[PDB]
């Protein structure tokens, strides 16, 4: 059913909404995904000036709708079987030694595109810090998102660690905790463990003149 | 083309030295920052050790701090792990990483403190 809207490229969308330690700040993004090969493009663009924290910290916020789940596993892809009326993804980010952000954002269709809405508040975060220090390299590592089923609330959880490469030769963990809820009350398929492997490249717009980020993403199921 | 081996791997009695390597191919050392991580059997992968691209900071996980040091030859191109007072709890297969576009990882070398 909602695996359908997938065969083929679809335009995505995005737009947050953000707060951290107090600065405000606003983030528009376009591209396409194409969940065949689990491949995503989106360009984003700081709509409201210069981004208060690094681009990187924000890439896990910015549609795993578009994971490919090979053929033995299309059973186990919550996010589709969602669509099109969507899902809510929730997450606590906690930063190691550092601040947490929170986000709330919906997931759906709208007419013909993907769009994922998201709101933002981060707090306690160290002035001299990572995140506020812009200290964070510009690129991103690769992952496995790990996740479960939570059948009180007829969804997904999910748990992994990112790690920021620091400039200084260092490594900052971002431990993520997630829980996506279905917004139709329509039947979804509730997966048993597994996990998402995923590798990004962050780039540039050589032409762009306001402050963006270029993300490039695979993301592929596996662990059944 | 991008790729990262590591070397020096062996058997190693506590309190002895070691020192491993990484030979990279198909990107300079000296424009990246390049890491060591390991991965005991049975527990997650951790960051052991790093240094910025420039190479005018290096950075230790507090359980190393004091007893390993990383350094790199630019020419050569291969960063190393030195490794001293050796503890048994050491013991993992060592792995060397580095991001170009996107993130890699060497085969990894066992090293043993027994």
């Amino acid at each position: 059913k909602g695996e359908e809207l997938f065969t083929g490229v679809v335009p995505i969308l995005v737009e947050l909404d953000g707060d951290v330690n107090g600065h405000k700040f606003s983030v528009s993004g376009e591209g396409e995904g194409d969940a065949t090969y689990g491949k995503l493009t989106l360009k984003f663009i700081c709509t409201t000036g210069k981004l208060p924290v690094p681009w990187p910290t924000l890439v896990t916020t910015f549609v795993q709708c578009f994971s490919r789940y090979p053929d033995h596993m299309k059973r186990h892809d919550f996010f589709k079987s969602a669509m099109p009326e969507g899902y809510v993804q929730e997450r606590t980010i906690s930063f190691k030694d550092d601040g947490n952000y929170k986000t709330r954002a919906e997931v759906k269709f709208e007419g013909d595109t993907l769009v994922n809405r998201i709101e933002l508040k981060g707090i306690d975060f160290k002035e001299d810090g990572n995140i506020l220090g812009h200290k964070l390299e510009y690129n991103y590592n690769s992952h496995n998102v790990y996740i479960t089923a939570d059948k009180q609330k007829n969804g997904i959880k999910a748990n992994f660690k990112i790690r920021h490469n620091i400039e200084d030769g260092s490594v900052q963990l971002a431990d993520h905790y997630q829980q996506n809820t279905p917004i139709g009350d329509g039947p979804v398929l509730l997966p048993d463990n597994h996990y998402l492997s995923t590798q990004s490249a962050l780039s540039k717009d050589p032409n762009e003149k306001r402050d963006h980020m270029v993300l490039l993403e695979f993301v592929t199921a596996a662990g059944i | 083309q991008v790729q990262l081996v590591e070397s020096g791997g062996a058997l190693v009695q506590p309190g002895g030295s070691l020192r491993l390597s990484c030979a990279a191919s198909g990107f300079p050392v000296n424009r990246y920052s390049m890491r060591w991580y390991r991965q005991a059997p049975g527990k997650e992968r951790e960051w052991v050790a790093g240094m910025s691209s420039a190479g005018d900071r290096s950075s230790y996980e507090d359980s190393v701090k004091g007893r390993f040091t990383i350094s790199r030859d630019d020419a050569r191109n291969t960063v190393y792990l030195q490794m001293n007072s050796l503890k048994p709890e050491d013991t993992a297969v060592y792995y060397c990483n580095v991001n170009v576009g996107f993130e890699y990882w060497g085969q990894g070398t066992q090293v043993t403190v027994s």
